């Protein structure tokens, strides 16, 4: 453990991977994942100790490269090997002074699909928040530079707008998970409903119902909305829902009707844009075959 | 940061994470000195100007004039060393520039000027 | 229900045309799509007029899309662990680990019994460079005799600190006062500074969540900022934070009449925050009266005109020192973070771009400032300038 940790500064992730593949001959196999969580153990005092200068961990410097596929491989959900790499993901997050932790919350939101990796998501950031702070706000800033640029190409964009509305509602579901976790999806979503508005305009599909879904759900911010920001939810709210109206009738409808209904009680002057926009696109040269 | 990175540039690949947030900041100075910073840094490494391409095209994209104007300053050099982005980053440039008020002509075709001269002629 | 009686009545189920039926069928569909309750949209679909009108897929379809309108999803909320021991040192490491996870003061207690049942001492409080106690206190904790209680000292006011920062407010509460009901034996000094952090905590509950709606605080939580503003001990450690978030509070909470007034003079030549909310509060309090409002506009000016200026080569931003104020502009604006109250900030507001203004733009409030300064040269204005347009940028953040 001590060499592989203190010394490893080389293309680790392959021995990592190895390692990793051993536990997946048999005495080998029981001594190797022993190793390797005794390598966690000894990883965690490393980097939690001493409280200031800072030690240095070859190891895991070497892995902060691979931290979008070690993202990957834990998705994979096998017995215990992605416990193994969503442990190794925590420690390498608090060992980053840059604290990488927001990427790896990122691409665990923007890549998964079941349930319960958005468990494993929160799981991460549930072991995260102990010792780290602002890594919401951090990682949707992020994920949503990367949507804006041509990078996390539209399917990862419409998982992570599924995952994080998913997230916002089990928020809104109060219970006892929400209570604990203080998470605040909300709060901090609320932040970039500025860079959300021109998703729900996406030529994908997916992408637009998803933003649309998620801005339906998303609590506004804490005290009230700019009258640009105001204005350009409006805007695109009934933009969607005109073209979700063409595209799938009543049925794919409720969320943008949600959306502008919430920008309705917000104010009289979100309350007279909702009205004067929708009636106009309604009477508009398009959107009237459909009426 | 500056100062030690004029004596050794190779300093800056570790401050890239922070100061591609700190390059989105509201306060132009600091910003002006941040987007410095990360040009000679991805100048120096002409590999890691790809990661600075999602904050460079928010900073196109923010709602703080400030930062779309100092971004426009800085986007021939940054898009030059981009080239394989360089595509979207101009087209991003027009955008922001044709929606909004600003008038990235000088800057865009510069860049344009460049590349063309890298690509074609 | 009734609804669905006189549709059932009306149709005339298989003897009407197809179109009728299709209609008929069509109204069912799109008055279920426009409720929002699940248990409406499933009693309609439970009618036997329901699943006789339409087809079994495309209802399936229906209720389908009916129940993914609004899902319901749980998620695993305990933190990530792969445990089991195997010696006594992977046992300390897996109690290392759950030290670091957990908040509950309860089981910090327990895990730090037993760590020290399986160990020397092994000072247990620095198994996490990420926990963070501020300076002030390194001393005082550190001097604790016992080695579990300064653990436990230690340990339950840096998760706390950091439960507050990171606006896990209860859980912050839990810490905080499991500390202070540990410290109460032992000594008063780490008493007062426990219920000094109560207090900070306290603070930032109301100006969380729970307030945020103009509901008024405890008026308990007044008397604690009033008693922490005039407690006059020196022996106790303290930090300056905690009395900027008391001058805050009371601005925010517009506690005018006791900072014009009920306020002890010691507390102003010791503390800048006290006296600059004491001139923001008169100046505010007495604005429709021009003469009354005209002297306190003059002393909150200078006193501002003085922070913002340098002292007669590295510019005050450069330099974050040769201003000749009462502290620093950096600390000043810091200090204008906290307050949320519109009347107090646009005060400020108008002072601030008067400042611009002289060396346009127009505020709500400009005609009390004078234009005539003294020490022209003294004024960073570059300074000036970045401090208004970040004050500006926090107004609207604070009321866009």
């Amino acid at each position: 453990v001590h060499l592989v940790s203190q010394a490893s500064g080389a293309g680790a992730y392959r021995l990592l991977q190895f390692l990793v593949d051993t536990a997946m001959p048999d005495t080998v196999r029981e001594a190797c994942d022993r190793l390797i969580q005794l390598l966690l153990l000894h990883l965690q005092k490393l980097v939690h100790h001493r409280g200031p200068p800072p030690r240095l961990v070859p190891f895991l410097d070497a892995l902060k490269n691979h931290v979008g596929e070690l993202c990957g491989e834990t998705l994979r959900l096998e017995r215990k090997r992605f416990l193994w790499q969503h442990q190794l993901l925590g420690l390498l997050s608090v060992y980053t002074r840059p604290s990488c932790g927001p990427e790896a919350l990122g691409h665990l939101l923007s890549r998964a699909r079941s349930p319960e990796e958005l468990s494993l998501a929160t799981q991460l950031y549930a072991g995260l928040v102990v010792s780290l702070s602002g890594l919401l706000p951090l990682a949707f800033r992020s994920c949503l530079a990367r949507v804006h640029a041509g990078t996390l190409q539209p399917p990862f964009t419409a998982r992570f707008l599924r995952n994080l509305a998913l997230l916002v509602g089990w928020e809104q579901q109060g219970g006892e998970g929400p209570a604990a976790l203080g998470a605040h999806f909300g709060e901090s979503a609320s932040a970039h409903l500025s860079d959300l508005a021109p998703l729900l305009l996406h030529p994908e599909e997916e992408v637009a119902e998803a933003a649309a879904s998620l801005l339906a759900i998303c609590p506004f911010p804490s005290e009230a909305l700019s009258p640009s920001q105001l204005l350009g939810l409006v805007r695109a709210g009934v933009h969607r829902f005109f073209a979700s109206l063409r595209l799938h009738g009543p049925p794919g409808v409720a969320s943008a009707c949600q959306l502008l209904t919430r920008l309705s009680q917000t104010s009289p002057a979100g309350l007279k844009a909702v009205l004067q926009l929708l009636v106009e696109g309604a009477l508009h040269r398009g959107n009237t075959e459909l009426f | 940061i500056d100062e030690m990175s004029r004596r050794r540039p190779e300093i800056l690949s570790f401050f890239s994470t922070n100061l591609q947030r700190l390059m989105s900041s509201a306060e132009e100075c600091c910003r002006n000195l941040a987007f410095s910073l990360a040009l000679r840094s991805m100048q120096n490494s002409p590999s890691i100007a790809a990661a600075f391409l999602p904050t460079f095209m928010y900073c196109l994209g923010s709602q703080d004039f400030e930062v779309v104007q100092t971004a426009l300053r800085n986007l021939p050099e940054y898009a030059l060393l981009c080239q394989e982005h360089a595509a979207v980053l101009l087209h991003r440039a027009f955008l922001v520039g044709m929606y909004g008020q600003m008038d990235p002509s000088a800057q865009i075709s510069e860049a344009l000027r460049i590349l063309h001269m890298e690509a074609v002629m | 229900d009734f609804l669905l009686e006189v549709c059932s009545r009306s149709v005339n189920l298989e003897k009407a045309s197809e179109s009728l039926k299709g209609n008929m069928a069509a109204f069912l569909k799109n008055v279920c799509l426009g409720l929002e309750d699940l248990q409406y949209v499933f009693m309609i679909s439970s009618h036997e007029l329901f699943i006789t009108l339409l087809k079994d897929e495309e209802r399936k379809l229906l209720v389908d899309q009916m129940r993914k309108r609004s899902p319901r999803v749980n998620l695993c909320i305990k933190p990530v662990t792969s445990f089991y021991p195997a010696s006594a040192s992977v046992n300390i490491g897996q109690l290392e680990h759950q030290l670091i996870l957990s908040v509950d003061p309860w089981r910090i207690r327990q895990i730090l019994i037993e760590l020290h049942g399986m160990t020397s001492e092994r000072q247990f409080w620095t198994v996490s460079n990420k926990w963070e106690v501020p300076s002030v206190y390194s001393g005082v904790i550190l001097g604790i005799k016992d080695n579990l209680t300064r653990d436990l000292v230690y340990i339950l006011m840096a998760k706390g600190l950091h439960c507050s920062t990171v606006k896990d407010f209860s859980h912050a509460k839990q810490l905080f006062a499991a500390c202070l009901e540990l410290v109460t034996e032992f000594s008063p000094k780490l008493r007062q500074v426990m219920l000094n952090e109560m207090l900070l905590l306290d603070i930032h509950t109301h100006e969380a969540g729970t307030g945020q709606a103009g509901e008024r605080p405890p008026s308990d939580l007044i008397s604690r900022v009033r008693g922490y503003l005039e407690m006059r001990l020196p022996d106790i450690p303290l930090r300056q934070v905690i009395a900027e978030e008391c001058v805050a509070f009371m601005l925010n909470w517009r506690e005018n009449e006791y900072l014009t007034l009920q306020v002890p003079a010691f507390l102003l030549q010791s503390n800048p925050y006290v006296k600059l909310g004491q001139l923001l509060a008169a100046t505010c309090k007495e604005l429709p009266g021009p003469k009354e409002s005209r002297r306190t506009a003059k002393d909150l000016w200078e006193v501002v005109v003085q922070i913002c200026s340098v002292s007669s080569r590295v510019s005050l931003i450069k330099q974050r020192e040769s201003t000749l104020g009462i502290m620093y502009r950096s600390e000043l604006l810091s200090f204008i973070k906290k307050l949320r109250e519109p009347l107090v900030l646009t005060i400020i507001l108008s002072l601030f771009v008067k400042l611009h203004n002289v060396r346009d733009i127009t505020a709500e409030h400009i005609s009390i400032w004078p234009s005539s300064i003294p020490n022209l040269q003294s004024v960073d204005f570059e300074a000036v300038a970045i401090t208004v347009k970040e004050l500006v940028r926090y107004t609207l953040s604070i009321n866009p």
